[PDB]
């Protein structure tokens, strides 16, 4: 049921134990799907599928790569001296969303956000840094020396406003056939721990499906039974789903139940399994 | 600061005399830094494979630590995690 | 795709006081800055003007230089042009997320001195250390004059270079020319080069 | 410039197959450096970039034989190996802040030649004024002459009574080549000193040209009969004529 989104993310963490020891890692999801992956050990970012580049050529992706080691060096450069100047304190660990999701004919939506101990400290926004609405003294002033960089300010700009929206277009065009992949997962019925003495727990499984987005409620015919507890979408290592729905019944009301699956591989064809 | 939820799982339904995989999803931890090990009958599993380290829009962490396995009748499946925010390594057992 | 800077008129050969133009065009319009250079010969390059990304138009002393990102390309106008000026004028680029300047390859620009009371003569100058060596020189002429190279091996011949006597106001132009061999005289010096009607060659 | 980017050696002859190295002191602070390489009527080509002791941006590096290094953040070097012909080349170092507004040294010119015995240093002759000169403009014209020079690395200059000068003086744009049907051709260079009749008619007045050669070093091996092609000023004089 639920609407199939392609945002481009990429993730960046950085550790620094102390002034001597750090790394970079990172990685970039297509919705759902991880595309690239960044090693602090590899001088390249590594593709993970045949169709990772897109429809960049060589030389364009050859820039992106230098953009991205310069970036590292630099990134693991400032924070140093970030820390020297702001007296802040090892270990240190930072974390950077940036990223981009197209909207075809209209104008697209960009990113870049950066979180300091697991809290967002600041954001790039139009054409400069901004901070959080609640943000510590020594992000203001960190925000100061980041906003007199004009050369970083228009490289951002270009990589989230240009760069981004093309490189999203064309990785929707060129992995398109892996794109429209359907795997049809296995649901089954079964009863959970009693949540109460005079109640039970209905419990539906649905192992194995791609892509993400899933329906699961509890009915009584087509009679919506709000109370459905979903719980987490778990993944699988073949990029396959695990979902379980659970429901809260005192006893004699479990009959006449029913669960529905709606999935995209089911073709209209939703799973139905009565209790 | 953030404490890190154990779930364990498989890919297929348990079955004694079939070929499976026992998943471990850690997530909603922060920092990065943590220890995760599969232990089968007590003894932790060498050959156990594990996702690119990843985060939420939350910005907490989250790993998928999977290995090939057979469910023997005899051999109790768990897995062990140890983190800054716990006081001694939690071990969460499988339940199927 | 790989930056390509261009520039147009590979030399330019201009009398003084005029206004000459020099144009640039780059194929990725991605620009950071926009750099102008000049070089005199052999080696060393000399900032003239830099515009930014942001910037349309850059002025400095007779110099204005502007950007247009959309079109790709650069101008670099020089005003009332003076003898001074004549270098080799270099465009280049650094693109938004490199650090490398692309450049063009250059505009040999000749600003030739407007000479006000032309003399044209060839001259015999002996040696200091000997009577035996000698040297023709091809002066006082005006710049529309232009010296040709020699067409026999063993004579040798400098292209038109010009001088200023500060002091005077006066400006000049010369040639010299110089061989080994035995028949080689002043007056059939510069024959291959179209020298004045009127050039004054001593006996 | 008085406080910019300092590089050396400003010239340099290499024998052919022979390592060459090529120094680059950057303005104080700068955290960027660059190297380029500028062919004979060609643009400057980006060769290597460093941010602080890291080289960044290695490719305009155009064969194993280059390599450039910047271990304190301050000097680079750039090394080639097994010098060859098409290694001639102006080598320009630049440097800059965050800005990017690149500040150019004065370059290194290199020529690489098949044998040192192919360096000759200049001979210089000062030339006359020619007195059908004097009394047709009452101005006379010194010409100083170098010649059979290489490699083509000179700096002329013209000196009046101890003095350097510039008032009245033309030198050739570049050299020509005595012989421009080959490679290894040795050059002449000239120049012009325009000075007032009255001016060279004064026997007190000394007039001297300079010719600065750049050749072969301490270092350099060297078996011909003939004097060793140093690094050296190759002068000639004249004194004014009463007339
Ligand atoms: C994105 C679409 C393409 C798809 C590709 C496929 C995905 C790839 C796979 C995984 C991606 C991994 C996730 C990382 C995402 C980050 C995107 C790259 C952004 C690059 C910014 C470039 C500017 C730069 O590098 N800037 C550097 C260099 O600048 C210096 O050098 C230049 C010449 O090289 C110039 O002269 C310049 O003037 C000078 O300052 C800065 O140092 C910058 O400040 C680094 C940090 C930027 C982030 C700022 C946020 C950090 C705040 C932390 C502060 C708190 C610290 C307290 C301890
Ligand atoms: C740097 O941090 C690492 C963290 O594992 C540690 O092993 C190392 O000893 C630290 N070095 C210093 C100089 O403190
Ligand atoms: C990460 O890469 C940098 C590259 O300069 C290196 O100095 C650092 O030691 C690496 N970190 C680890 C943990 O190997």
């Amino acid at each position: 049921v639920p609407q199939r989104l392609f945002p481009l993310r990429c993730l960046q963490i950085s550790s620094f134990a102390n002034s001597s020891w750090t790394r970079t890692d990172g990685l970039a999801w297509l919705g759902e799907l991880q595309t690239h992956s960044w090693s602090n050990d590899s001088d390249t970012v590594r593709s993970l599928k045949p169709w990772s580049q897109g429809t960049f050529s060589d030389q364009q992706w050859e820039t992106l790569q230098h953009i991205f080691r310069v970036y590292r060096s630099s990134f693991t450069r400032d924070v140093k001296e970030f820390a020297k100047m702001l007296r802040l304190s090892y270990p240190l660990e930072l974390q950077v969303s940036a990223g981009c999701e197209v909207h075809p004919g209209n104008a697209s939506n960009n990113f870049f956000h950066v979180a300091f101990q697991g809290k967002d400290i600041l954001s790039f926004q139009g054409t400069s840094w901004e901070p959080t609405q609640e943000a510590p003294l020594w992000v203001n002033l960190a925000i100061q020396v980041l906003n007199q960089d004009k050369w970083t300010r228009e490289t951002v700009q270009w990589l989230l406003n240009g760069t981004c929206p093309q490189f999203v277009s064309g990785l929707l065009e060129s992995g398109k056939s892996e794109l429209k992949k359907q795997v049809k997962p296995k649901a089954w019925l079964s009863r959970g721990p009693s949540p109460g003495p005079g109640r039970l727990l209905l419990v539906c499984h649905v192992s194995g499906f791609y892509p993400k987005p899933v329906w699961v409620k509890w009915m009584r015919g087509e009679q919506e039974q709000q109370g459905t507890q979903p719980g987490d979408i778990l993944p699988n290592a073949d990029e396959t789903w695990y979902l379980r729905a659970t429901l809260d019944v005192v006893a004699g009301e479990a009959a006449g139940l029913s669960c529905r699956v709606k999935h995209s591989s089911l073709e209209g064809q939703d799973i139905v399994l009565y209790w | 600061q953030r404490t890190p939820k154990i779930q364990v799982y498989s890919r297929h339904p348990a079955e004694n005399g079939k070929s499976n995989f026992l998943n471990c999803y850690v997530s909603g931890f922060h920092p990065s830094d943590i220890e995760v090990d599969l232990l089968k009958n007590g003894e932790r599993i060498e050959k156990v494979e594990h996702s690119d380290l990843s985060f939420s829009k939350d910005w907490s962490f989250y790993l998928l630590y999977y290995t090939e396995f057979t469910p023997t009748e005899k051999d109790e499946y768990a897995c062990r995690v140890n983190h800054v925010t716990l006081s001694q390594p939690k071990i969460v057992k499988w339940d199927r | 795709m790989k930056q390509e800077v261009t520039q147009i008129p590979a030399a330019l050969s201009v009398p003084e006081g005029e206004n000459l133009v020099l144009n640039c065009s780059f194929t990725d319009s991605a620009i950071y800055n926009l750099q102008w250079f000049r070089q005199d010969p052999g080696k060393g390059l000399t900032s003239l003007l830099l515009i930014q990304s942001s910037q349309r138009e850059q002025t400095s002393g007779r110099l204005n230089a502007s950007l247009d990102k959309s079109s790709g390309r650069s101008t670099l106008y020089i005003a009332a042009s003076q003898p001074g000026d004549s270098a080799t004028y270099l465009c280049a680029g650094v693109n938004t997320g490199f650090q490398k300047l692309v450049f063009g390859t250059g505009t040999r620009l000749l600003v030739s001195p407007n000479i006000q009371n032309p003399d044209p003569a060839v001259y015999q100058l002996r040696d200091s250390k000997s009577s035996d060596k000698s040297v023709c020189l091809f002066t006082d002429f005006d710049s529309q004059t232009n010296v040709s190279q020699s067409k026999d091996s063993d004579v040798y011949i400098t292209d038109k270079c010009v001088l200023d006597m500060r002091s005077m106001d006066f400006k000049s132009n010369s040639a010299v020319a110089w061989s080994n061999k035995s028949d080689f005289a002043c007056a059939n010096a510069f024959n291959n080069s179209i020298i004045p009607e009127d050039t004054f060659f001593p006996s | 410039m008085g406080a910019g980017v300092s590089q050396s050696p400003r010239y340099k002859v290499a024998k052919r197959g022979q390592d060459v190295a090529l120094r680059c002191d950057p303005i104080s602070g700068h955290v960027s450096l660059f190297w380029y390489q500028q062919a004979l009527g060609q643009g400057p080509e980006f060769l290597t970039y460093f941010q602080n002791e890291a080289q960044l941006d290695k490719s305009g590096l155009p064969s194993d034989r280059f390599f450039a290094e910047r271990p304190e953040g301050s000097v680079s070097t750039l090394k080639i190996q097994r010098t060859q012909q098409e290694d001639s080349a102006v080598y320009l170092c630049a440097s800059s802040s965050r800005d990017l507004e690149q500040y150019f040294g004065p370059g290194t010119r290199l020529t690489v030649t098949e044998d040192l015995k192919n360096v000759f240093p200049p001979e210089v002759a000062v030339f006359e004024p020619s007195e059908a000169e004097i009394s047709h403009t009452q101005k006379a014209t010194l010409v100083c002459l170098a010649t059979g020079f290489y490699p083509d690395h000179v700096e002329l200059s013209w000196w009046v009574n101890g003095k350097e000068v510039h008032s009245g003086v033309c030198t050739d744009p570049q050299p020509l080549k005595e012989q421009p049907a080959l490679n290894d051709s040795r050059y002449a260079l000239s120049s012009r000193l325009r000075v007032s009749a009255t001016f060279w008619q004064n026997p007190r007045n000394h007039f001297r040209c300079q010719v600065q050669f750049y050749g072969l070093s301490e270092n350099d091996e060297w078996t011909q009969d003939r004097a060793k092609p140093v690094t050296q000023i190759v002068s000639a004089e004249a004194w004014g004529r009463a007339d």
